[PDB]
């Protein structure tokens, strides 16, 4: 743990950035396998952030690590590689914790290699184990974004002012094949900090050709009017019907309700999870407070906020989304209201 | 064209039927004498009468279907029973019903209610437009019932002096709305504004594969001064149809199970 | 037979004059019970008969007093038993029974613990120093409260009931446990719903729209915690779900004698006020935040799920 929490948030990890653990372990790594090491490193330096990038670079990572395996002698595989698997998910869960879609795919990962038949080579077990891998990742990601894709193109029409939040895969992917099909539209990108995770995909719209839009969230109530469309995405879907995404979503459809606009949300069918959720204090992650350090005029007001024992640094990630605000879910089976998604998730 | 007659000589024969009635009707009686040329038949039935009732229940046949036909009209014959009987229940001696166009579902379930031995009083919209709340009141006083005639600019006088209101709807969306009378909106948001029931009676051939989120998601070709408009299922309390009574969240599941 | 004639007519007569065990677990598993021994020395060689049998006895016990709804949820799950049974072994009319018998042990086994399972969820909804808000008396959501206690310190305030003060009890078994609660009158509901956090409160039963039969007052209780947005959270049982809907019975709330309102010892103005002492209240599912269940927690609006599957829509009618 870095630095000191808050009372409301003492049940919950706060790490920090240079805190990498690599230093103590062998270079040539025998205990983690040096993919999961790296995946690790990569996951604490920031350079896969996307929530989908993260699931399919640890899918790889286990792909790599099937591939060379060997079985220990008089040891059936099924019975020994969830136990093997174990530590490098530790480990991952140390070096950042983890997300929705990663707990699915290690699952479902689990429930594949406890149902693999014990007179099964090694070898073939290994070429089934990366195949169902490689279908479960196309089937889950490239065949969902294009539903989606196809079912959003019908709620989109000409002249519409579309709002959208922080950085999403998915909302891009939507956005662009409606521009290209013939829509023509203008987007805007509202940010919050310290992520400014918008500036991508404001990149991303105007190399695209389509017109876009910048402000920051304290500002959403004076373009919310010429607003006429929401779109947000969605990092997990709970059984109550609640949606889980960035911190600055909730807010954002809570303003755009008082301005009588609708909400969309847009998400797989995979990220459903069983879990019941009413405030973002129960379960949540706390990034670095040093990240609210800001370097603004010729100072920074925050550079020894450590000395004052009464000074007290929040870094609030994700949030939860009563489902009174959304209005339209759109998933890779069909349109459905926000309050029956647990029905057609399980 | 050349089943417009048959359609004409339909609606002029009987007048219990509805629109989508009569174009099942039509539809099976030229299913004798396949695919392209009903889905073509259905088209231009949907476009001499623009309803999105006749195209539902054209959709639902072409689901459907010469010996598997018969089913679905001997069904939808009760239905309406059906439904009298199960939204019957729901009305006390003494209550005040507020209506606002005429439809033959509520008027079974106010005769149902009527020879259950309970008095009410009916309140009924003018129907500005066309004239009907005049047809409906004078189509429902043979019934001695206590039923008056209200203007449509008096829909938020006379909401303090009703107990529950029970209207028709022309047709059920995804999210659980209805597509009623262009005046059927604003009674709904007066109703919830007096945390008054708001009751909707309609039958299970009227589900359409809509998901609108305000006045302009409706189809043009289906407001024509528009003729319908939207209802956003939060203003609705229950629905009765020959399905049983159904939530307004429970309408999605339905529309998924029925296969539109 | 002469046995099982005499337990129906004792079963009915002491449910129809002052009702019978106080807990609602209690209540099920003996009418589970009675309809075992209905169903195991009856003589039948039909489904049929069995079935109508079964209706016609849990429309009497129904008919016997209508407030309570336990019985007619057992009659139910029973009725949707032989009908799947049935439907099993035809899609077979003298070892069907056996099947019988055996279901209803699997109900009875699944339904004496649902309290375990029920309070096996109070870490992940009650936190430290959380104020908690409950009214009446139910055993239930003294489990749920009671659990919790271990492990974390809250505060707990309890809200009487003005014709029979059942709530004191609680207070003072929930007192006698470390929690440190409080009482007060029905009058300060709304005057103390400001520093409370969460509401946790039982049930009778559950109408086919999500709505709740709770005890009188509980109405005011989920009207405040809407107003102040106050979360307002049932813990019910999964035989306490009644698949009807509140069409105007007047029988919802059930009067009792106005002696515990107004004494008889008033004088002669007895003749003239006319007072009404009901005990039960009507809550619109809109008030409702959640569902616990021994499935987890549900909305208000995925009753008709568990409806869909729980009772046959055939036999809703009974």
């Amino acid at each position: 743990d870095y630095g000191s929490k808050v009372s409301l948030f003492s049940h919950l990890p706060q790490y920090s950035r240079q805190n990498s653990l690599t230093q103590f372990m062998s270079i040539p790594s025998s205990v983690i396998h040096p993919a999961m090491v790296r995946l690790g490193l990569q996951y604490s330096q920031g350079l896969v952030s996307g929530s989908n990038a993260r699931c399919i670079a640890l899918l790889r990572a286990l792909q790599q690590v099937i591939q060379d395996y060997t079985t220990p002698p008089n040891e059936e595989l099924s019975r020994d590689l969830v136990n093997k698997l174990k530590p490098y998910m530790s480990f991952l869960t140390q070096c950042r914790p983890l997300s929705a879609s990663m707990h699915n795919a290690i699952k479902f990962l689990n429930k594949e290699i406890t149902s693999v038949g014990s007179s099964k080579r090694e070898e073939e077990a290994k070429s089934e184990l990366r195949a169902a891998i490689d279908r479960y990742v196309q089937e889950k990601i490239v065949l969902a974004a294009q539903a989606i894709s196809r079912f959003a193109y019908q709620k989109i029409s000409n002249g519409d002012v579309i709002l959208v939040y922080g950085c999403s895969s998915l909302v891009s992917r939507i956005l662009q094949e409606a521009w290209t099909e013939g829509r023509r539209f203008r987007v805007v990108v509202v940010d919050s900090r310290p992520w400014l995770e918008g500036r991508h995909t404001l990149r991303s719209l105007v190399h695209a050709g389509v017109p876009a839009s910048y402000l920051l969230i304290p500002a959403a109530s004076y373009v919310l009017p010429e607003v006429s469309k929401v779109l947000l995405g969605a990092h997990a879907l709970l059984a109550n019907g609640s949606v889980m995404s960035r911190v600055g979503t909730a807010q954002l459809a809570l303003v755009a309700r008082a301005h009588n606009v609708p909400v969309l949300v847009c998400c797989e069918t995979y990220k459903f999870c069983e879990r019941v959720q009413t405030d973002a204090f129960v379960s949540n992650e706390l990034d670095d407070p040093d990240d609210l350090q800001c370097k603004r005029g010729e100072h920074v007001a925050l550079a020894n906020w450590q000395n004052h024992a009464s000074l007290r640094l929040l870094n609030l990630v994700y949030d939860v989304t009563p489902p009174e605000l959304v209005d339209l879910v759109i998933t890779e089976l069909g349109m459905i209201p926000c309050s029956s998604v647990p029905v057609v998730a399980r | 064209k050349e089943l417009i007659e048959y359609f004409k000589s339909q609606m002029k024969e009987d007048p219990d039927m509805a629109s989508a009635v009569a174009a099942i009707r039509t539809l099976l009686e030229f299913l004798k004498r396949l695919r392209a040329n009903l889905t073509s038949a259905i088209e231009t039935l949907c476009g001499v009468d623009s309803s999105v009732a006749v195209s539902s229940g054209g959709e639902l046949f072409l689901r459907f279907i010469i010996e598997r036909g018969e089913l679905f009209l001997r069904r939808i014959s009760l239905s309406r029973n059906k439904i009298a009987d199960l939204c019957h229940t729901f009305i006390k001696d003494g209550a005040t019903i507020l209506t606002h166009a005429y439809s033959r579902v509520v008027l079974r379930v106010l005769e149902a209610a009527v020879a259950a031995k309970k008095r009410f009083s009916v309140y009924v919209t003018e129907s500005q437009p066309d004239l009907s709340g005049k047809k409906m009141a004078k189509a429902l006083c043979h019934l001695n019932v206590p039923v008056t005639v209200v203007l449509d600019a008096a829909v938020g006088y006379i909401m303090e002096k009703a107990d529950l209101v029970i209207v028709g709807a022309e047709g059920v969306v995804e999210n659980g709305g209805i597509i009623n009378k262009i005046g059927t909106n604003q009674m709904a948001v007066c109703a919830k504004a007096q945390n008054k029931p708001f009751y909707v009676v309609a039958e299970s051939f009227k589900f359409v594969r809509l998901f609108p989120l305000n006045q302009q998601d409706v189809p043009d070709k289906f407001k024509y001064h528009p003729w319908v408009d939207y209802t956003a299922p939060s203003l609705i309390t229950l629905l009765f149809t020959d399905l049983g009574v159904l939530t307004p969240s429970a309408v999605s599941d339905e529309l998924i199970k029925l296969y539109l | 037979g002469s046995e099982l004639s005499e337990r129906i007519e004792s079963f009915v007569e002491t449910l129809k004059r002052g009702g019978g065990p106080r807990s609602s677990e209690e209540m099920a598993r003996e009418t589970l019970g009675l309809l075992r021994q209905i169903i195991t020395d009856h003589r039948w060689s039909n489904a049929g008969e069995l079935m109508e049998l079964i209706r016609r006895e849990g429309r009497r016990m129904t008919a016997a007093q209508p407030s309570e709804t336990t019985v007619g949820n057992m009659v139910r799950r029973v009725l949707k038993i032989i009908r799947e049974e049935y439907g099993r072994l035809h899609g077979h009319y003298a070892q069907l029974q056996s099947n019988i018998i055996e279901a209803i042990n699997e109900l009875l086994v699944e339904l004496e613990g649902t309290m375990e399972n029920i309070a096996a969820q109070a870490l992940e909804h009650i936190h430290s120093n959380e104020v908690i808000m409950t009214i009446g008396f139910s055993r239930t959501v003294e489990a749920f409260l009671k659990e919790a206690a271990r492990k974390r310190k809250f505060h707990v305030i309890v809200a009487e009931c003005a014709p029979f003060c059942q709530g004191h009890e609680m207070a003072v078994n929930l007192s006698k446990a470390g929690i440190e609660t409080t009482v007060m009158t029905d009058a300060a509901i709304f005057a103390v719903m400001s520093r409370v956090n969460k509401v946790i409160i039982g049930t009778k039963t559950i109408l086919a729209n999500g709505a709740l039969r709770a005890v009188t007052g509980t109405h005011t209780l989920a009207l405040a915690a809407k107003h102040h947005s106050t979360p307002l959270i049932v813990c019910a049982p999964m035989f306490k779900l009644s698949p009807q809907f509140p069409n105007e019975e007047d029988s919802f709330h059930k009067f009792v004698a106005p002696e515990e309102v107004l004494p008889f010892t008033e004088g002669d103005i007895l003749e003239k006020v006319s007072v009404h002492c009901p005990v039960f209240d009507y809550v619109p599912p809109e008030l409702i935040t959640l569902f616990i269940s021994n499935i987890g927690g549900n909305a208000p609006s995925y009753i008709y799920r568990l409806m869909s599957e729980l009772y046959h829509p055939d036999d809703h009618v009974l």
